[PDB]
């Protein structure tokens, strides 16, 4: 596989062999067996392609070295900071053999791969846009006159994101196969993730997108401030919701409804302000609703969780939703303290952005169409998920450390339980009762939009938003 | 001379035919212009992007040189030809000059469909910029300019023949995008100041109107240029604009002059403003006084009211002579007036009078009523322009919407009446948001409140707006008390294609208007496969009836041609199709071609009439034109001698065109597949040879199998059984085994009779086993497929234990079994 | 299996079938699917081919004439006798009415008796037809003399008791009796000429049509319930806005698998009942309770509403709102 298609497979083998390279560069039997086997595979590939392997290793080393650099000094500045000279990323120039890692490669059945865009140079300015560990944004200049922006992350595991992206690609193929969804252009937005080590990785930067939280509840120029100025600020809503956390459930409900009454959705104006032509506005709103529907259904099938405001991006040009930070999945969010009680995020802002009809119109029908496609392909999806979950390095089971981080062999049993739960979801068996596609969609919608469920959620989830 | 070359060529080309004496000079000029100057760098591109010369004895030389020049550096592919067509379409000319380009586009389209497969696949990522939508809308605009001109009939026929070649392909888009000039947007982006943008727009419009034939508009236009260029704003415009390259820059250079003192407009102020605009008669026009009304309104704006901008108060001479300039300039006038407003007097006055105007359009004689559509479109354009601008308060886009106090429900209803469906939906959304906003400060509730005060129900309005848009899913979104009405139930029925329910409800309800009732009954019967019942119903409808309204005749003719009932004897689509099939039966090919041409022209004209906002409005006409095209194609095959090979490639073309129509709706797919089988059965009925009768039979059998598969795909069960019945009628099977029998088994499975399909398929397997040991290469595929289908069906229904299913059926298929 | 749509499609498609059987099947399938006007126009069209005109065609024409109440289509057979008897009943000529009923009974019992009589199932059509003729003779004296409220009420009482007797009988035998009953009620409404007991006749007709809708729903038939609801809509002017038959209409929509329309009807009924009165009226107690309970159960099944709202708004309200 590596000999025939080196660009698709070389990075994965290097990542397996370079799992522990972070500590080496800075200053269980299965693990060393895997490392030795990956070393043998890389030795063979270098035997057939020396230059490619050497260049890819140098690029990976440069990426890792860039990752461990501390950016606390420049956390405040957003304009951009020049890369330090000692970083090996700047010295790299004219890398003809290596293809851009954060790029999709159309798989060629013939193995020449003659004409591909390749790295030429790296821009000397890296930009900071926020984050928990301050990820760095860098630009890669390709062989042609184009600029590719990449996101370099450290002290984080990106393998889970990559495999979630692969499952999303498979779901996209399944949706494309069906005529009913193909007519509606129902797709799941995807991005390329290239993990470099256990704690370091690089992944595509989605240009032209903005987080929904940044657009909605920004304190200085958020939508809820420019619009509805007399309503509660986001700070007051968050403070009240944090204060009512320790109280009883009825107090939580009363406080939540009080906040929601004085905090009204203003997300509908996104397409209105960005697209002034009514035809373009209608097209973008339809695309937004369809993206929300397909994302919600796919996330429910895979049990996606932790869908807070900062984990969703909206493309300014296309008005489509992109989901990031896919670490928590397979209904593991319900195992958390103060558990998540919604299949997907369908709060008042997302519903309002759909239109005056809300979920009554295109959203519901797209949900039934996606659900029907999910049902018709239940066996293939079951096989894909079964292959995925038994990955030794997949690490999906929730542990107390992640439980505390998110909110500031038993593996076989939990895995087979997740498989049976997913099977019940796919066949439509909910709470022990078989349901039609329409009935299952209605149940999911009512569970998502119920203020009773929203009130019990973590204030970090920002249900009122 | 690159700029004006195409105009000269398009003017000189037609005059060749008229008379030989002028033809000699015209031909000499064209020859010197093209053939002599091919070896020139400047004119090479302009000659390359030129309309091909007409194919005649006169133009062989010119055509040869043009073809040689165009295909230099390589020939063109399918895509290329389309890009060249649009690129030469960028040049503006009379529609008659494009006839040869239309013919060449048609030929290139019919030669290759496998390439349109590749274009359709490529345009999947960004459906908006797909070239197919652009080509269709380009042909449609070229048709609109063709109306009321000398060569409308020939142009429309070519446009329809081109549109029939593509057919109703699924474009994966919703809204038609009108073409916009790329340099125009860049030029507007160039000027940051609002007044400079007005300068550029007005000067561009005046430069464009400088060339028009009428001498009066030129006399005022030149004065307008002299006045505008003289002021300070003109000088700023010139210094900021001289950097770019544009022919208007060279055209306007002699007009510009250097003077020490800039021209100062008279800033005279009336003693009391608002006096001219206070009259109600000014704002509300009469039925046919739009041309005078717009001029009077514009000049009243110019009459000593506001107009701080120095550009304005200089446009009156041009506004007086031309009305197009008047509706062009009105929104800018109103924006300038409201910009300088103090104490909000202008805002209140204009809001009140605009409300009066918009209420007068929706009042439906009456004292003010039936306002012409052009005036409504003008005021809608004013509102649209005002919405985009930013208010002096530096507020937000929602505030920017309310430059004037507007009840957007009325404006949305007017826009819907004017066919601006997306604009109507946006205005309805704005009105709902505003209503909720004022309600909170102090859909069913909003709908009843709107019905109580404004007299227009909001939910109903959204209903017809979403219905005009044509998107299927959005229809179910609108809801209220109106689903109880039988009409809404019926339309929901035919939208979902539950034809039995629609037929029952149509029969039951009598309050429905009669014509709609019989139309729905006939349509439901036709889609249910009840052809004989429909024929007898139509025959019985004759008694106790007056003259039929045209829809009854149209439906009767459709039933006649679809049912092959040839005894029965402006022309509409199905009437023309029936007459064409009769003429093909009677070998009167001249009338056949004439009727097909008339039908094409009528369909294209009918599409030309409407506003063309949603792509869904285009699909029925595309289907009709494709049907006409296939009929015309079969006409030449039948007229001359018919061979087996020609049948082969025509059927191959049929599968290719069907492959292009993979994602199209069944409502558009079914008429073509009906016409195909009718034509094939005509060929059967009048072939008169033993050898080719079998070939026609095989083609009909394959077509009917494909029709059955297509109907099964769309969950329609009546049509497949009718197709199987026809296959029975034309193919008596003595061998007992055939490919279509497997399709019959699949159809019976689809109708939820497992025993029937299972019995047929086991009988087929036994006959196949007895007949041969799968040595026959043709029967290997059918035998393997029958075995596999039987195994899968028995596994699904659990009528047989797994061991027998595996050993006898599924393993047998593998053992039995170049693409 | 009463799959009459498939029967229509196959009868229309196949031409090798002998003609008389083909039109007989087509007419029967059209009639039992509720397509009344389509059947009438189809019968009118077939009259063009009058060369071959066999007894089954007269029989089906007369059945359609008396069922659809055309009243103009002019040995005597069963449906011919029924049509003539209804002619006489409108014409107030009771002598020929009685003689026609007598002849119909005699002929029908003769035809039944000539047979071998080996199986019980052969007896049923004759029994149904004799019951229909008996009910016609029963209404004869009611229409003959001065019509009274209590006489009509007691006749409806015998009708409902006899319907209770035929609870297990197949729909094929029950349906003609109900059709004759509704024709009787429409005739009695037409030729009454008094306002006072006209509302009584209307109420009895509404009850009969509600019972017919329930009976057809029990047999998984959808078209006839819709026809009954329609025919109720005509004879009843909806002014109060709340009535028992509207609940049956909502039930019929749910059976047709159109849940949204049924839910909308039921919610509108609940809102109108809540607004009009505070459930003090004894008459509206059962209707309001049933509407609330059915709406709650439907919402629970289809899962549009959360359990809290279903419990508080519909089910607990139905319990607290509520002589056997
Ligand atoms: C494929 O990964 C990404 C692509 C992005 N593309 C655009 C974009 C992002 C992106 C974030 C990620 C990402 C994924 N993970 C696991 N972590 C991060 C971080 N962010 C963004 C944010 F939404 C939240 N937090 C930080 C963000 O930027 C640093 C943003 O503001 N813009 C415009
Ligand atoms: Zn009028």
């Amino acid at each position: 596989i590596s000999m025939d298609h080196p660009h698709h497979t070389l990075f994965i083998i290097l990542a397996l062999a370079n799992a522990n390279r972070d500590e080496f560069l800075t200053k269980s039997q299965l693990d060393e067996d895997r490392t030795e086997a990956a070393n043998r595979i890389i030795c063979t590939i270098r035997s057939r392609r020396p230059q490619m392997v050497r260049s890819v290793e140098a690029l990976c080393d440069a990426y890792i070295i860039l990752a461990n650099l501390d950016a606390t000094q420049w956390k405040t500045q957003r304009k951009g900071i020049n890369i330090p000279a000692d970083q090996p990323i700047t010295k790299l120039k004219n890398l003809e053999d290596v293809v851009v890692p954060t790029m999709e490669i159309k798989v060629d059945h013939t193995g020449e791969y003659g004409n591909l865009v390749t790295i030429q140079s790296f821009k000397a300015e890296f930009r900071l846009a926020g984050g928990v560990n301050l990820p760095k944004i860098i630009d890669c200049v390709g062989s042609d006159g184009k600029e590719r922006r990449q996101l370099v992350k450290g002290r984080d595991d990106l393998r889970q994101d990559a495999v979630m992206q692969q499952v999303f690609q498979m779901c996209n193929t399944l949706l494309q196969r069906n005529t009913e969804t193909r007519k509606r252009k129902l797709t799941i937005c995807t991005y390329k993730v290239v993990p470099l080590s256990q704690r370091s990785g690089v992944l595509e930067w989605c240009t032209g997108t903005v987080p929904i939280g940044e657009f909605l509840v920004n304190n200085e120029d958020g939508a809820h401030k420019r619009y509805r100025p007399n309503d509660f600020s986001a700070f007051q809503c968050q403070k009240k919701m944090m204060e009512v956390q320790k109280k009883s459930f009825e107090e939580k409900y009363e406080v939540f409804m009080d906040v929601c009454q004085n905090f009204q959705p203003v997300f509908r104006y996104f397409c209105m302000e960005k697209f002034l032509d009514p035809a373009i506005w209608f097209e973008k709103r339809l695309a937004y609703t369809r993206s929300v529907a397909t994302s919600s259904i796919v996330g429910y099938i895979l049990g996606l969780g932790d869908r807070h405001v900062q984990n969703i991006l909206i493309n300014e040009q296309s008005a489509e939703l992109v989901h990031i930070d896919l670490g928590v999945a397979f209904e593991q969010g319900k195992i958390l303290p103060t558990p998540e009680t919604v299949p997907f995020r369908l709060t008042r802002d997302i519903v309002d952005g759909m239109g005056i009809t809300g979920v009554e119109g295109v959203f519901r029908r797209c949900c039934e169409k996606t659900m029907e496609v999910m049902r018709n392909s239940q066996e293939t999806l079951l096989t894909i998920v079964e292959v995925l979950l038994y990955d030794p390095l997949f690490d999906w089971t929730m542990n107390p450390l992640k439980a505390l981080y998110l909110q500031q062999q038993s593996f076989n049993k939990v895995a087979e339980r997740v498989l049976m739960r997913l099977q019940e979801k796919l066949k439509g068996v909910e709470e022990g009762t078989v349901l039609s596609v329409g009935g299952q969609v209605n149940l999911l919608i009512q569970q998502a939009i119920d203020p009773k469920n929203l009130s019990r959620l973590f204030p970090g989830w920002k249900a009122w938003v | 001379l690159e700029n004006h070359l195409h105009v000269i060529v398009g003017t000189l080309i037609p005059l060749v035919y008229e008379q030989v004496e002028v033809q000699k000079q015209v031909l000499d000029l064209l020859k010197y212009l093209v053939i002599d100057n091919k070896d020139n760098e400047n004119l090479y591109i302009t000659i390359k992007l030129l309309d091909p010369f007409p194919d005649h004895v006169v133009f062989k030389d010119l055509r040869i040189t043009q073809q040689k020049i165009k295909y230099s550096r390589g020939p063109f592919s399918l895509l290329e030809e389309i890009n060249h067509f649009l690129s030469v379409s960028v040049y503006d000319a009379l529609p008659l000059t494009r006839l040869e380009g239309l013919k060449d586009l048609r030929r290139q389209l019919e030669l290759h469909k496998d390439q349109m497969v590749d274009i359709m696949r490529a345009s999947q990522d960004n459906p908006q910029d797909g070239i197919m939508v652009k080509l269709v809308v380009n042909l449609l605009q070229l048709s609109k300019m063709a109306i009321n001109h000398t060569g409308e009939k020939e142009v429309l026929e070519a446009v329809g023949s081109c549109l029939g070649e593509v057919g109703p392909i699924d474009f994966s888009t919703i809204a038609i995008q009108h073409s916009k000039d790329a340099s125009y947007t860049k030029a507007l982006k160039l000027f940051e100041d609002k007044e400079l943008q007005w300068t550029f727009i007005m000067l561009t419009y005046l430069n464009n109107t400088l060339v028009e034939d009428c001498v009066k508009v030129r006399s005022a236009a030149v004065t307008c240029l002299k006045n505008i260029l003289a002021t300070k704003t003109g000088h700023s415009f010139w210094e900021i604009y001289k950097m770019t390259t544009d022919p208007m820059l060279a055209y306007l250079q002699p007009f510009r002059t250097s003077r020490k003192k800039f021209l100062e407009v008279p800033r005279f102020d009336k003693e009391n403003p608002f006096e001219g605009l206070d009259d109600i008669n000014l704002w509300i026009p009469l039925s046919e006084n739009h041309d005078i009304w717009i001029k009077t309104l514009t000049c009243a704006f110019l009459d000593s009211g506001g107009t701080k901008c120095e550009i304005l108060q200089l446009l009156k001479p041009m506004c007086e002579v031309k009305t197009d300039f008047c509706q062009t300039v009105l929104p800018y006038l109103i924006h300038d007036i409201l910009l300088q407003d103090t104490n909000e007097s202008w805002r209140n006055l204009l809001s009140t009078h605009v409300q009066g105007f918009f209420t007068s359009c929706l009042r439906h004689h009456f004292f003010r009523c039936c306002l012409d559509k052009k005036s409504q479109r003008t005021m809608l354009a004013v509102v649209d322009y005002m919405r985009r601008q930013k208010r002096p308060s530096s507020g937000t886009i929602f505030n920017d919407a309310f430059w004037l106090d507007l009840n957007y429900l009325e404006v949305a209803k007017v826009a819907q009446s004017c066919a601006a469906h997306f604009t109507a939906l946006l205005y309805a959304e704005i009105y709902a948001d505003k209503k909720s906003m004022d309600d909170q400060e102090k859909i069913s509730s909003l709908s009843e409140k709107s019905k109580e005060e404004t007299g227009i129900s909001l939910q109903d309005l959204l209903l017809e707006i979403y219905r005009s848009i044509g998107e299927p899913d959005s229809l179910y979104g609108c809801g209220g008390g109106k689903m109880l009405q039988p009409i809404t139930r019926l339309r929901t029925y035919e939208h979902e294609a539950m034809w039995g329910k629609a037929l029952v409800t149509y029969d039951l309800e009598t309050a429905i208007p009669s014509s709609t009732r019989q139309a729905g009954i006939i349509q439901a019967l036709q889609n249910l496969g009840l052809c004989h019942i429909l024929s007898v119903y139509l025959k019985g409808l004759d008694y106790e009836n007056k003259d039929w309204c045209p829809e009854l005749e149209e439906l009767h003719y459709q039933a006649a041609w679809r049912n092959m009932q040839w005894d029965h004897c402006g022309t509409s689509y199905h009437e023309s199709l029936y007459n064409a099939l009769q003429s093909l039966r009677d070998r009167e090919f001249s009338t056949f071609y004439e009727s097909l041409k008339y039908a094409r022209v009528k369909e294209v004209e009918e599409m030309c009439k409407r506003s063309l906002e949603s792509v869904y409005s285009l699909y029925p006409t595309l289907s009709r034109l494709q049907a006409i095209g296939e009929l015309e194609s079969i006409g030449e095959l039948f007229s001359r001698s018919v061979t087996h090979r020609q049948l082969s490639e025509v059927y191959i073309k049929w599968q290719k065109h069907s492959q292009l129509l993979k994602d199209s709706d069944f409502s558009f797919q079914e008429p073509i597949m009906a016409l195909r089988t009718v034509i094939l059965e005509i060929l059967m009925e009048k072939e008169m040879d033993n050898s080719q009768r079998e070939c026609i039979k095989d083609i009909l059998t394959k077509h009917l199998v494909e029709l059955s598969i297509l109907a099964r795909t769309f969950k329609n069960t009546q049509l497949p059984e009718r197709a199987i019945f026809q296959i029975k009628q034309y193919n008596s099977v003595s061998c007992g085994v055939s490919e279509w029998q497997l399709e019959e088994a699949q159809v019976f499975w689809a109708k939820k009779e497992q025993s029937l399909a299972l019995s047929i398929l086991k009988q087929m397997i036994k006959k196949l086993d007895a007949s041969c040991a799968a040595n026959n290469p043709s029967l290997k595929l059918t035998y393997t497929e029958c075995l596999r289908v039987c195994g899968n069906w028995l596994a699904e229904t659990c009528l047989e234990n797994p061991a027998v299913i595996m050993q006898t059926y599924l393993e047998k298929a593998v053992e039995v079994a170049s693409d």
